[PDB]
Order: C-alpha cells, then structure tokens, then sequence
C-alpha cells in the first residue's frame, strides 16, 4: 500500500468499477444446435 | 483497440501491454515432423552386471538413472503379448493381425559413453530380477509425482506391491521433497520407458506382468486434467457432452474448449499415444492442461462442487481469471441441473405414469440453455435469493478447506 | 452426435471426450469358450513331505504358495459327501442320481517345475493334518481380505475354530497390510481350490468338515455387492423384488439394474458357479460390483439409510454418479414407504377390521406418488425435508466418504 496518495477517492473509483464489472455478468449462449436465444427484448437499478 | 483519445487534451493514446507466449503444441502436429520415438539407451552392458549396479546403488543416494534405463530396458524386452485386432496410432503402424509386440515396439536408438562404475559389479544378485526389480523402480517414478506427505503414504503401495510372490522390503534412505529417485522424472528417457510401459499393458490389459502400471499409471493423460474435469462435469449432472457444452456461457470458457476438442488428435481414441503426449516427448506445452485451460478449469470445478463433487472440494483457483461472471455463470448452471431433478419412471407391471399434463417468476421446467438464459434476462441478469440460498447451503458445512482452492473461494463467497 | 455450433462467428465444434472400457464379462458367456476350471496343482510329492514344508514355512515368512496348494490338495480330496438329488450348473454335469463326489470335482491338471526345498522335508510331524491344518490355510484367506485392524479381531476366529479337538496356538509373525499369507489371494490356484471348498459345502452343509467354511466363505459372492444391497433394500423396506424395481427413477440406475438381472446367468440359482465368478476366475470384472453399478448403489444404499439401516451407515460414496438426482429419488422413496407404513390386521376371533390436495398418497405406488411429486414442482416438501433430517441428525462416527456422511451432512443443518 503506497504511501502519499490520496486513498479515499482512489478507493471509491476502485469501488465503483469494481462493482460495475461484479455485479452485470459477460454471459452470453455461445453454442447451439439450430436453437439459440437473441437477448435483447424488454431509476436507482444500476445500468 | 480502435482510437482511445485523451480527452483535456485531446490527444492519442495506445494503450498496449507485454506480450505473452508458450503457444501449446498438438500431439498430431508432431508425427508431421518425425515418425519414431528415440529411447536413448547408449550403454548396453551385460543385462546381468547392471541387475547389481542398481541394487547396491540404490542402498545409498548416487546411482546413476543411466544405469537404471539401461537395466530396465534390459529386464523388460518380454517379447510377450499377441495382438486380437489391429494396433495403429497417427499414421505409426505398431503391429497388425496377429503378431507378438513387445514394450519396446516403440523405437530404440544408442548414444554416448560416460559410464559409472566398472565392468563385472556388486555381483552378489540372481533373477529376483523381473519379478519385482522393475516394478519398484517404476513404482518411484509415482512417488515421485507429489508433494505432502501423501508420498511416503503411497510407497507402501510399493512394499505391499512387491511381496507378491517374492517379499523383501525398503531400499533406499533419504526424504523425498525431489532429491533421491523422484529426480527420475527430468530424464527424458526414463519418463520414455515408463509411458510406453504403461501404454503397453493399457492394451494388453490382461498381462500376467501388467501388475507394473502401479506406479506406471499417473504417466497416462499427464498434463491434460482439463479433458478430466470435463468428463467429471457430464457425470455429475447427468448431461451428455453436447448439452454440457451449450452451458458453456463465458467467451474465454468456450475458447478453450475449443481448444481441447480440436479434431486431429484422437482423445477419444481406444489405445492412442495421445495420453502421454508429455512423457513420450511429443509435446511440451499441453493444450489439455488446465494451466493452459484455467477459465474452464475453474467454471467446471466451481459448478461440480455446488452439485456436490467431492474432488472439486480441493482443486485449484487459477490466477487471471475472471472470477465475477465465472462464477455467476457456474451458479446459473448448478442451479438449473440443481433444482429440477431427472426423475422418470423407469419400470411397470401394466401401469404407468404420462407425466405430461407459479407464473412467470418460476424458473423453467428442464434444464435448457434458451428456457434458462431468458429466466435469467427476466430476473434482471442478477441471482435470485433463492438460487444464492441453494448456493449457500452446498457450500456451508464443508471443512478442512486448503488456501487457494475452489472450495475455499466457494465457501467465502456463497457461506455468509 | 447432434451438432454444436458456436454462435459468435458459426463455426462447428465436435465435442468429445477420452474413451472407457473395461466392459464387464457374464459368467455363462464363458462357459461357451471353455468346458472346466484347471486346478494346477503341478508338483506331487508325498502328501506327508508337505505336511512338513509348510508346518515349518510358516513358523517364518517365506513359505512357497505352490506348496499349500499342493498340501491343501493331498489333505482334502476327501472323496466324501453323496448326492440325493442332481447337481448340474451352466450344462457342466458334476453328479448325478447317487453319486459321491468330491471337493476337486471341479477339474485337476498339473504343470511346471519350480519346487523349493529337498524330498524328505521338516518331518517331525504327524497326522494333526485334516483335522485342522487345511481350515487354518483356509482361514488367512480371509483375514487376508480385510485393511482396517479388524483383521486381528477376526484372525482369533482361527484360533479358537482350531481349538476344536487339537488346540495349538499361533504360527506366523509379521502383521498383515497383504505381506505374508495375504498375497496367496493373487494366486490364481489358491482361490480355485477355496471356492472349490467353499461350493462344495454350500452343497453338503451338513458335512462333518464343512467346519472349513469358517473362512473360505468369504469367496461366496466375492465382487457381486449390488445384488446383495438390491436384496436388502427389498428386506428393509418390505416390498417385493418388482415393487422395488419400479421404484427406480434415474436412467443410470435403470440401465445398471438391467445390467444386473441379464437372463441368462443364475443368479437366482440353489448351488450353482455364479457365486464364485470371480475366484474361479471365471470373469475378471464383475457385472455385479458396486464399482460397477454405482448409481445403483448410492440410491440403494442412501434410501436403505433413511429407512433407518445400519449397513448403510459406511457403504461408500462413489465418484462420477449424479449426486443431486440421485438424492431426491432416495428421499421420495423413503419418504413414500416411510410415513404409510403396512399396518393391517393379522389374527382375530371372530371379530376384524374392514378398512375401506397436499396431502401425499395413501399407499406406496409409483404413478400415485410421482403425480404427487409433481403437484409438489418437483421439489421436496419442508414435511419429507424434516423426515430426512431426523434420521440423519443423531448418527455418530461417520467415516469420511460413506454414504452415511453424505447423508447427514446434506440433511441435518
């Protein structure tokens, strides 16, 4: 842990997308068989 | 990878990092180049001498593995075994209808001369020999293999081994840790005679001598344990190997399966030399390790472990990985074979049951990708409490948990 | 072999995986090759010369197995025990109306020349013999089979089953962890002459020497267990062999139960060579183990424990089985025959008792139970959660990877 940096908003940003990657998971199908799924049907819920 | 600008100053920016390397080389991609396995075995010097120089050698730490192939080879060309059917692996012809094959079937050639002890040597053993001289040396070469005190814990695998039909007991002194025998392994023609050993009884299963694999066997499908996990993953969840595989959901996972089922090179072969790609020589970086395969390594193991695998307990967690969307993607998996159960009826007298006759937050009735994965986009791409209490229960109440393994990293994780 | 293709750039990908065997061999689809079992017993050199070979080889470890079988063979053809009915087993006829037989009516050749120590041996001893030397060389069989230290606790069997008009003691040394009479298992012509043994007095059970059993039966059903678990599941749970049949629910049980009933090979058989399968070498993997049929043993097993068995308790856990499915069929069906219980009067005087949503069946029957199960969403009720529970809280002394510890660890929070 270095010294002479500016720890709160260093951890903050890192907290930030760290979440981001954490929670909205890659997950996609990536093979099938003639049979796949198209996903893209459909305020403080994260983007 | 495009055009990243910085933007007060609007100016370029070309974000690259070190390169990285050791592509891994295919079995088949190499009978391309040559067509024979050399067995090295330089010195060839009295099959009788040498029955000595190892047996006193071994009793004191400095006896010379160039003596031991030497020995072994000696000991070992029993011409034995008849083939039933044809034997042929990657173009190699090693036998066809009928013929007798020995373990050495497998190419000899000769070398240098900077031999050990003199002439006539420690002369004082008979034909003990064969029956139990061999299979002890080979024995070590397993030992070897691991580190915790599971060793000394299966070299009496050896002494139990050899009391079979002529008893006698220890042998050499110090540790292990990789000092005495268990340097054996870098030799790249002792690990030669072991594989084609090994290879050899795989297919003359029923050998009077194939007693020698017990010790020999840990050679076979060396450096290829994802292959393995992948197997233990079909059996665990009752799936066959093509539906396992469109429950791959992550790039990475699916670029190394990919990887492992590329199709020249007979995995799923009866008597190959595939499974000792390493110990034969003919590959030097695995394309079925899961060092070379660690996404899949760690997603196979994690979803084995929720669905109650023993083995998984202890696996290890490969580094650089991304454990966030692995794991949340092994969870979906385990979940879906998890709570809908297979379940037929299987047997009648006359009288059985059609079975074919909770809205929308319900998860699906099977176990399909498509049914499951839109599940999942309704329930906003985030785990259901009850899918992360199904998680929670599989994971709670295991113990001895080693640092580094899934089942440590599953435990933390899930076991609030 | 459908086709897998991946989705980002529509490439084929052929899964596949490493190749298996050891397929299992039957019994009768060998006695279509052969026509007898070989006994050989290659050195024969004075009955009483060998009375001492090994009367002294065994006061030290370096006894030559080629001379207990040729001792065992001189001290047993006791040519006694008669025939009242017929006795025949795979077409093989080995008597007939009236007949005596004896224990080597089972096929005796002879071959090599090896021997160890000179004509006339160690010959202080007399006729003790029969009376007690051949059950003792019998005996370490048996205790030879055994890892845990329960093999000393069962090696006083011999001692006091010698005791029996001729009282010795002792004779070897050193331990056992298969080092000193415990290799004699692998020699192919020593387990020959136990079952031999051992078949012939399931045969006259009532023979004066049929005493030698006390340790040759172990050979009896030696790497046939999921029979045995199948026959107590139907004990334990008192249904009939095709009641329990129709209570399998898992495509691997199915098959391996198949596998275990194929028609030709009598199994259900009075006295016949199956038993011995494995020590007359008549099949080099059984198609009966549990190594061999392990689904069916985990579902067996596991159901036979919340039904309350003891055996149960240590069964092993076997790998690469379906542990999740496996596990809610076991449940459903402990939990069927475990809350309606029989129940029904059995004696009177003149006076009996004529009995005839959520709430499960009333009997033990698949179809009814099944459709219960889905009307449940085929998940567990809270009710035959709690069942499981207490009979899995409140065991002790679990093994690591027995079924048992499976069993607690999943359902006693």
């Amino acid at each position: 842990q270095p010294d002479d940096i500016e720890y709160t908003s260093l951890t903050t940003a890192g907290l930030l997308y760290a979440y981001a990657v954490g929670s909205s998971a890659d997950l996609a199908q990536q093979f099938c068989v003639g049979d796949n799924k198209y996903t893209p049907d459909d305020t403080n819920a994260p983007p | 990878s495009v055009t990243v600008k910085r933007i007060i100053d609007n100016t370029v920016i070309v974000p690259k990092l070190p390169a990285n390397e050791d592509p891994v080389e295919y079995p088949a991609d190499y009978f391309r180049k040559s067509k024979e396995i050399p067995l090295y075995i330089n010195t060839t010097k009295s099959l009788s001498d040498l029955r000595g120089y190892v047996y006193q050698g071994l009793k004191s730490g400095n006896v010379s593995i160039i003596h031991v192939n030497s020995y072994l080879y000696g000991a070992l060309k029993d011409i034995r075994g008849k083939l039933d059917k044809d034997w042929s692996s990657f173009g190699i012809n090693i036998g066809k209808a009928g013929d007798t094959i020995g373990i050495f079937d497998l190419v000899s050639l000769k070398a240098l001369d900077g031999v050990l002890p003199d002439g006539v040597s420690d002369a004082s053993r008979t034909s003990a020999d064969d029956k139990w001289l061999p299979l002890y040396l080979l024995g070590l070469y397993r030992v070897g293999r691991t580190q915790m005190p599971e060793y000394r814990k299966k070299l009496m695998d050896g002494l139990t081994n050899q009391c079979k039909m002529i008893n006698e007991q220890f042998e050499p002194l110090v540790p292990e840790g990789r000092d005495i025998f268990d340097v054996w392994g870098n030799d790249s023609n002792y690990t030669k005679i072991v594989a084609a050993v090994d290879m050899f009884f795989h297919m003359f299963k029923k050998h009077e001598c194939a007693s020698f694999r017990y010790g020999t066997i840990v050679s076979r499908f060396k450096d290829c344990a994802a292959l393995a996990t992948f197997g233990h993953l079909c059996k665990i969840t009752g799936m066959s190997t093509e539906d396992v595989t469109t429950w791959i959901l992550n790039r990475e996972v699916a670029d190394e399966m990919v990887q492992m089922m590329l199709p020249g090179q007979e995995i799923d072969k009866a008597d190959s030399y595939m499974p000792y790609l390493i110990d034969f020589g003919l590959s030097s970086k695995s394309p079925y390790s899961s060092v070379k395969n660690p996404a899949f390594h760690f997603w196979g193991q994690l979803t084995a472990l929720l669905l109650r695998s023993t083995r998984a307990r202890n696996a290890r967690q490969p580094d650089d990985i991304e454990y966030t969307s692995l794991t949340t993607a092994g969870l979906l998996y385990a979940y879906a074979v998890g709570s809908s159960a297979d379940l037929a009826q299987q047997f009648c007298v006359g009288d059985n049951k059609y079975t074919p006759d909770l809205t929308t937050n319900a998860p699906p009735q099977g176990r399909d990708v498509v049914e499951w994965l839109g599940w999942f986009e309704d329930q906003n791409r985030k785990p259901t409490p009850d899918m992360m209490q199904y998680a929670k229960r599989a994971v709670m109440s295991l113990q001895g948990l080693r640092e580094k393994t899934i089942g440590k990293y599953a435990k933390s994780e899930f076991d609030k």
